[PDB]
C-alpha cells in the first residue's frame, strides 16, 4: 500500500478537466477513418471566411433580404453619410449574427485585423466613388465626411473590379479587447461617405445597392471560451 | 491574349461557353474523383458510364422578377429523371457523384442584381408545422426549381416547408450561407456561376433517391430592376454534369 | 514508456496512458494545425492579391 | 509561427503603383486576403497571440448536460430511461452543429442527486443509495420494472454508483455505423421517400436506464440523473452556418422563422437600439 | 504520503472495467492444463459454421422437423418462386435463431458476406434448376423471376454435387449493419425461383424438398457486444 | 491481417472454365469457403473490420449478477447462505453453455446495500454498517448463528466491507478439480448410474455466507448481497448450440419443448409475423 | 477429381452452374472484346457499363412439349427491356456486344429428347 | 519492471502487475489468433474450393 495524501480538488468535477476513464466498449473496433471534404481543424479558419454584413437593421427590414442592402443612389450633392456602425464584432447587431460574430460570441477576448469587402450591385453603367473610413475612438463617430477622411480610409472608385476592401487596422491600447460591449475596450466608428455621387445615364436605375462581407484576417485570434447569448431554451426538447 | 473572364468546359458530349464569369470555384479544394479501394465497402464490381452520366443536364429555366425570393433544387433529384444518369439510380442501391454546377443568368450593362449561387451540402429542411417534417412533394421539385417564400409559412397540420428566404428554410442567417461552396452572380460583372463539388456524405456511399447529399440554392441578395424600355423577362438557367459517377448493388428498375 | 510533451504558455509535462483502449486517452488540445485555403480561396485558378481579379 | 502562433504584421510605407490588393471581386467566391499593410503604412508588429482556444478540439471539448430525469424510490416510476440523444439540450447542440459531419470519441460523466419528498411517514432513516445506470444498444432487452432480469447486465455494459463518492465517468468510442457521425441528413428512412425525414433517421443509439439498487429509507425519495457529454479526438468536416432561429423539436430542424439580428435605428446609429 | 488527487470515475464499479485485483487464494496452485481437442479463439469461428436454416416458419411447422425443409415439386410451369426471405441475419426469424443468428444477437453492429448453401434432398432421379437471387434494397422483392434475374444470382444446376452456394456478398452504404432491425440498415431480399421444373421419372418422387444452410464469410466481424433478447427468466431458478 | 483484421476481398472478373467454387456437398460436413469474388465479378477492398470484440475473452469478460439473496438486521434470517453456482441466472449461464468445457479465472465482485423495514421503533440512529462476506469451501464449518465461531475465519478467505465505500472484489484461480471446468456432464455420480445426474454431480464450489458485524440501529434493516462474475484469462473448447429452450431448474439442463423460432406468414413474407 | 461435365460462369453479379454440360462453344474462335482504335469510326468516348450491362439476363422459360417445333429470339432485341442493358440501348444511337448464351433444361434418365441450340447472324426472315 | 503494449485503434500503454498471483492481472483482451479449420472443414481429405467436392 503505497502512502498516498489527497489533495484539494480530489473527487470534484470540473466541466473543463481532462484526464483518462476507462472505454466501457472494451477493444471496440471503431469504423475506419475517411476522407471527407473540407475538414476543419480551428474556428479561426470559419471566421476568415467572408459573409453578408446585415448593415441594414433598420425596423422591419431584418426580416427581409433587404437587410442585406446598402442603399446607394444619385444625389444633387456629395458628402452624404452612406452607412455608419461601429467596431464590435461581438456586440453590434450589425455583425453579432455574422459567421465571424457567431464564433466571437462563444469568446471573450478578440484581436485582430478585420477585413470589410464592399461589392457595388449596381448596374454596368452605374459609376461612383465613396470613402470607407475607419475612426480609432477617442473623439466622436465622424459626423461629416471632411471629418471621416481624417482617419483611417480607403477612397473606392467603383469599376469593372465589382468589390473593395477596407481593412480595419487592429488599432487599440490592449492586445485584446473584450467580445461583450465595455467603453475601455472601445474600438472607434466605420463609416462611408459619398467621394464623387452615383451617376447613371439614362435608361439606367439611379438608385442602387452595395453589399458588405465581412471577414477576419491572418492576425485575429480568440480567448476565454464562453456560452453564447443566442442560444436558449425552457425545457429539453421532445 | 489571355481572359479569366473567358472559360470553357467539357464533360462527355457536352461543352459549355462563358464570356463572362469570375472563377471557378472548386469544392472544398477537393476535385471530384472515383471511390479508391482502401475506402470502401461495397465489394460488387462498381459501374462507371463515365460519358454516358458524367455530362451536362440542362435543366428548365427560371424567371428572375423583381421580387422573386429565390429557388433551390436537391442535387442527387434534379436529374433523378435525365438520360441515363436517373436510368442508373432507379436500377443501383447504391451510387457516388460530384458535380460542376454551372448557373447562368446574363442581362446587360443596364440591368442590375446579385445572385448568390451556392452549394449546400445535407441541407435538410424545416417545416411550417412545427409537428411534422416536410413532404417528399415539397421538398422535391425535380429539375424544376423549388420557390422560396418572401415572408413565412402558416402553421396548421400541413406538411410544408417553412420557405421563408432570409432563413433558407434551415433556420440560419441567410447570409452566412457562403461557408459553403459558392459564387455570386452580379449582373454588373458577372453572367454565370461555376461550382465544382466534390462527393460529400459521412459514408463511401448512398443511395441516390432516399438522400439528397447536396441542394443547390440560388438566392437574390440585390433584386433584379432595370427601367421601361429594357428587356423585362431575365431568366436564369442552371446546367449540372455529374462527375466520376459510380453506381452499386444492381437490381430491379424503379424508385420504389 | 511515458511521453513527455510540452505545457502551454507564453516547462514539459508528462503521460502515461493507463487503458488498452485509445478511447480513454485525454484530448488532444494541442493540434495548432491551419488550413483556411478550403474555405477561404477555394478558386480553380490562382488568384494573385496585388492583381485585378478578372480582365 | 509556433505552430498555432498568429501571422505577424509586416511593416510597409508609401506606395503609388499599380498594384491593387484592395480591389477584387466577392463574385469569385474568393475571399480576400488583403492584410493591414496592403492599404495603409504599417509598422512591424511580431505577434505572439494564439489560437490554441479555437481549435475544433478545445472548442467541443467540456462538459455539457445534454439531458436529465428523475426516477423515485417508489411509487409510479421507480426507473428511468432515455433514448440517448444530443438534440434535446440546446448549449451543445449548436456547437456540434457548426458542422456537418463530426467524428469523436465521448466522455461520459452523471451527476447523480437524491431528494427526500414530502410525506407523512414517521421515523425515516435513510441508508447509502446506491444507483445503477444501464446502457442499451439496439436491439436488446428492456427493463419493463426495476427488478426485471434484465439489470443482470451479463453483457449490457454498466455502473453502478454510490451517493457521496466522485460523479461515475466512462470513456465511449466513436460508435458510428458509418464514417463520421452525421449531425444533418437532408433524406428518408424509406427509399420511397416516406417514413421518417432528418437527422432522427440516423439516430440509433440506444437507451440509457437508471434505478435505485436499494430503496434506503420506508420515506419516498426522488433521484434526478444528470447526463454529460465531453467529445473527445475530434474531427469535424464542412462547417456550416451557425443555428439563428431557436430549436422547436428535438428530432427535426423545424424552427419558427426569426429576423437575421437585432434591430438599430438607422443605417447610422452607432448604438444597438 | 505522495500528493495525489480522485478523479472522476474514482470508487465506481463499472461492469466492463478492467482492473487487477487481489487473490482470495494466495499461492494456489492451478490444475495443470491439458490438451482439449477443439478450443475456440473467437466467436467468428463458430459464425463461418454452416447450420440448418428454417425457412418454413409457416404456422405449427416451427415444432417439427419441417421448419428446415424446403418444398419443391414438378409444376406444370416454371417462374413459381421457391421461397423469400430478408437479409436480416439478426432479426428476421429465418436467421434469428441460426449459430450465426445466435451469435449476432449478442452483439449491435455487422458486416460481412453470407453464404447461403443449398442441398438438394430430392432421389437421384430428381433434376431441375433454380435460380437463386439476392437483391439488394431500394426497390422490393422482386415479385417475378424475370425481375430477380436483374439482380446478383446463381443459377444452380442439380446434380452429383448435391449442395450449391449463393454468396450474399456485402452491399451496404455503410460499414456496419444493425444486428436489430432498422430500415436505414435495410439488407434487401433472398428469393429463390423455379429456373427448369423439377423433372422425375416414373416410380421417383415428384415431391422433394430442398435444406437451406447459412454461415458466415472470410470478411465478417461483430460490434458492440449486448445482452440477448432471447433469454429470460422471472426468479433465480432452483 | 493486423493479428485481428478480417479477411480483404479480392477483385474479380469474368469467368468461364470448369472450376465449380459454387458447387460443393455439405453432406461432407464441410462448411464452404466460397466468397463473394468465387460467384460475381468483385472489386478490391481493403478491409480494416477487427474481429477483436469476438475473441472469447472479450465475450464472457463482463461482470454479471449471478444471484443475490438477503439477511436482516435481526430477527429469523440475520445471516444469508448460498451454495456458489453461476447457473440460477440465466444471463451469463446462457453464454457460459456455449461452449461445453471451459477454462478461466474469475474476478468477484459484491455489491452490497441495505434499506430500512417499516417498524415502530421510536428515535432511530443507525451507525454505519459493516458485513462479512466469507467463504466455506466444501468440508468446511458452516455458520449456524450470526455470532458462531465459524466467523472467525483463520483460514476461510473473507471479506469485510463498510458501507459507502466502494464495491468489495477479489480475484479467484481456476478452482476445479480437473483440467477444466465443465457446463455440461451426460453421466452419473454413482457407478451404478444412480444418484445425482447431469451437471450439478461436479458442483461442489462450497458456499457463501454473508451477515452483518454490527446492528446499527434499534429498528430493523434488511440487507441485499449481490453477486457478480466477471471471467478472466479464458479457454473454451467445443462450441455447442446456443441455450432455445428457456431455463427451467438451476441443477439440471431440464427444459420445455419449444418452437425453432418465431413464425412469418409464408415462406415467401419477407416480414416477422 | 475434374469433370468437364461440371462448369459455372460469372459475369457481372451473376453466377451459372452446371454438372451436365458438354463443352462451351466460342463463337467463330473469336472471343468477345471492346472495339480497337484502328477499327472504329464512332469519333465520341464511348461509355462500358461492364458490371451493370454484362450479366446474366433470364429471360421467360417456355414449354417443351411432345409437339412443340421449336422457338427463337432476336438478340439484340429479346433484352430491349431488361435492366440498364436496354436503357442503354433507348439512349444510345450506337451499340455493340457480344453475349455468352445460356440454354438450361433439365429432364431425367427416363425422359429423352435433342434440342438444337444455334446462334444465327443475321437471320432474315 | 513494466511492460508496454498498443491500444486498441483504427499509441501504447503501461502495464505492471502488483500482485503475486497470475490469477490477479487484468483480462486477455488482446488475443486475436483464429483457426477457423476445427470447425469448419474437420474433413481428412483436402477439399480444394475449385474442385468438385465428389467424383
Ligand atoms: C453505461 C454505458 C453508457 C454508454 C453511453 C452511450 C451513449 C452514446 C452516445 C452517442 C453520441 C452522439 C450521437 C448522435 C447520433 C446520431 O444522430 O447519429
Ligand atoms: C470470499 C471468497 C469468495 C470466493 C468465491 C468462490 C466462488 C467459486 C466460483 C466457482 C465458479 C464457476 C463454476 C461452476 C462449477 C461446476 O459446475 O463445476
Amino acid at each position: 500500500g503505497l502512502p498516498t495524501m489527497n489533495t484539494p480538488g480530489s473527487c470534484q468535477f470540473l466541466t473543463s478537466d481532462d484526464f483518462q476513464s476507462p472505454s466501457a466498449m472494451p477493444q471496440y473496433d471503431v469504423t475506419p477513418e475517411m476522407r471527407i471534404p473540407g475538414e476543419v481543424k480551428n474556428l479561426m479558419e470559419i471566421a476568415e471566411v467572408d459573409s453578408v454584413v446585415p448593415v441594414q437593421n433598420v425596423g422591419e427590414k431584418v426580416n427581409s433580404m433587404e437587410a442585406y442592402q446598402i442603399p446607394v443612389r444619385s444625389n444633387e450633392g456629395s458628402g452624404t453619410q452612406v452607412f455608419g456602425f461601429p467596431l464590435q464584432p461581438g456586440y453590434s447587431s450589425v455583425f453579432s449574427r455574422t459567421l465571424l460574430g457567431e464564433i466571437l460570441n462563444y469568446y471573450t477576448h478578440w484581436s485582430g485585423s478585420i477585413k470589410l469587402t464592399f461589392m457595388f450591385c449596381g448596374s454596368a453603367m452605374a459609376t461612383g466613388k465613396f470613402l470607407l473610413a475607419y475612426s480609432p475612438p477617442g473623439a466622436g463617430a465622424p459626423t461629416k465626411r471632411v471629418d471621416a477622411m481624417l482617419g483611417t480610409h480607403v477612397v473606392w472608385d467603383v469599376g469593372l473590379q465589382s468589390s473593395c476592401v477596407l481593412c480595419i487596422p487592429w488599432i487599440s491600447q490592449t492586445h485584446y479587447r473584450y467580445v461583450a460591449s465595455d467603453e475601455y475596450t472601445a474600438g472607434g466608428f466605420i463609416t462611408c461617405w459619398y467621394q464623387t455621387n452615383i451617376v447613371v445615364p439614362a435608361d439606367a436605375q439611379s438608385s442602387c445597392y452595395i453589399m458588405c462581407f465581412v471577414s477576419a484576417c491572418n492576425d485575429f485570434s480568440v480567448r476565454l471560451l464562453k456560452d453564447t447569448p443566442f442560444i436558449t431554451q425552457q425545457n429539453f426538447f421532445q | 491574349g489571355y481572359s479569366d473572364r473567358v472559360r470553357s468546359i467539357t464533360l462527355g458530349n457536352s461543352t459549355i461557353t462563358t464570356q463572362e464569369c469570375a472563377n471557378v470555384v472548386v469544392g472544398y479544394g477537393v476535385w471530384p474523383d472515383y471511390l479508391k479501394d482502401s475506402e470502401a465497402t461495397a465489394e460488387d464490381q462498381p459501374t462507371q458510364p463515365d460519358v454516358a452520366t458524367c455530362r451536362f443536364y440542362t435543366l428548365d429555366s427560371v424567371q428572375w422578377q423583381k421580387t422573386s425570393p429565390g429557388w433551390w433544387w436537391k442535387l442527387p433529384d434534379a436529374l433523378s429523371n435525365l438520360g441515363l444518369f436517373g436510368q442508373n439510380m432507379q436500377y443501383h442501391y447504391l451510387g457516388r457523384t460530384g458535380y460542376t454546377v454551372h448557373v447562368q443568368c446574363n442581362a446587360s450593362k443596364f440591368h442590375q442584381g446579385c445572385l448568390l449561387v451556392v452549394c449546400v451540402p445535407e441541407a435538410e429542411m424545416g417545416c411550417a408545422t412545427l409537428d411534422n417534417t416536410p413532404s417528399s412533394v415539397e421538398l422535391l421539385g425535380g429539375d424544376s426549381a423549388k420557390e422560396f417564400a418572401d415572408k413565412p409559412v402558416a402553421s396548421g397540420s400541413n406538411k410544408l416547408v417553412q420557405r421563408v428566404v432570409y432563413n433558407a428554410g434551415m433556420g440560419v442567417g441567410v447570409g452566412n450561407l457562403t461557408i459553403f461552396p459558392h459564387q455570386w452572380i452580379n449582373l454588373r460583372t458577372n453572367n454565370s456561376a461555376t461550382i465544382v463539388m466534390p462527393y460529400t456524405n459521412s459514408v463511401p456511399m448512398d443511395n441516390m433517391f432516399r438522400h439528397n447529399n447536396v441542394t443547390l440554392m440560388v438566392i437574390p441578395f440585390v433584386p433584379l430592376d432595370y427601367c421601361p424600355g429594357s428587356t423585362t423577362y431575365v431568366p436564369i438557367t442552371v446546367t449540372i454534369a455529374p462527375m466520376c459517377a459510380e453506381y452499386n448493388g444492381l437490381r430491379l428498375a424503379g424508385h420504389q | 514508456g511515458a511521453q513527455v510533451s510540452t505545457q502551454k504558455t507564453g516547462i514539459h509535462y508528462t503521460n502515461i496512458n493507463y487503458y488498452k483502449d485509445a478511447a480513454s486517452n485525454s484530448a488532444n488540445r494541442q493540434d495548432f494545425t491551419q488550413d483556411p485555403g478550403k474555405f477561404t480561396e477555394p478558386v480553380k485558378d490562382i488568384m494573385i492579391k496585388s492583381l485585378p481579379a478578372l480582365n | 509561427a509556433a505552430i498555432g502562433r498568429v501571422a505577424d504584421t509586416v511593416g510597409t510605407g508609401p506606395t503609388n503603383s499599380e498594384a491593387i490588393p484592395a480591389l477584387t471581386a466577392a463574385e469569385t467566391g474568393h475571399t480576400s486576403q488583403v492584410v493591414p499593410g496592403d492599404t495603409m503604412q504599417t509598422r512591424h508588429v511580431k505577434n505572439y497571440h494564439s489560437r490554441s482556444e479555437s481549435t475544433i478540439e478545445n472548442f467541443l471539448c467540456r462538459s455539457a448536460c445534454v439531458y436529465f430525469t428523475e426516477y423515485e424510490n417508489s411509487g409510479a416510476k421507480r426507473y428511468a430511461e432515455w433514448v440517448i440523444t444530443p438534440r434535446q439540450a440546446a448549449q451543445l447542440r449548436r456547437k456540434l452543429e457548426f458542422f456537418t459531419y463530426v467524428r469523436f470519441d465521448l466522455e461520459l460523466t452523471f451527476v447523480i442527486t437524491s431528494t427526500q419528498q414530502p410525506s407523512t411517514t414517521q421515523n425515516q432513516d435513510a441508508q447509502i443509495l446506491t444507483h445503477q445506470i444501464m446502457y442499451v444498444p439496439p436491439g436488446g432487452p428492456v427493463p419493463d420494472k426495476v427488478d426485471s432480469y434484465v439489470w443482470q447486465t451479463s453483457t449490457n455494459p454498466s455502473v453502478f454508483w454510490t451517493e457521496g463518492n466522485a460523479p461515475p465517468r466512462m470513456s465511449i468510442p466513436f460508435l458510428s455505423i458509418g464514417n463520421a457521425y452525421s449531425n444533418f441528413y437532408d433524406g428518408w428512412s424509406e427509399f420511397s421517400r416516406n417514413g421518417v425525414y432528418g437527422i432522427n433517421t440516423l439516430n440509433n443509439m440506444g437507451t440509457l436506464y437508471a434505478r435505485h439498487v436499494n430503496a434506503g429509507s420506508t420515506g419516498p425519495i426522488k433521484s434526478t440523473i444528470r447526463i454529460y457529454f465531453k467529445p473527445k479526438h475530434v474531427k469535424a468536416w464542412i462547417p456550416r452556418p451557425p443555428r439563428l432561429c431557436q430549436y422547436e423539436k428535438a428530432k427535426n430542424v423545424n424552427f419558427q422563422p426569426s429576423g437575421v439580428t437585432t434591430t438599430r435605428q438607422s443605417i447610422t446609429t452607432m448604438t444597438n437600439t
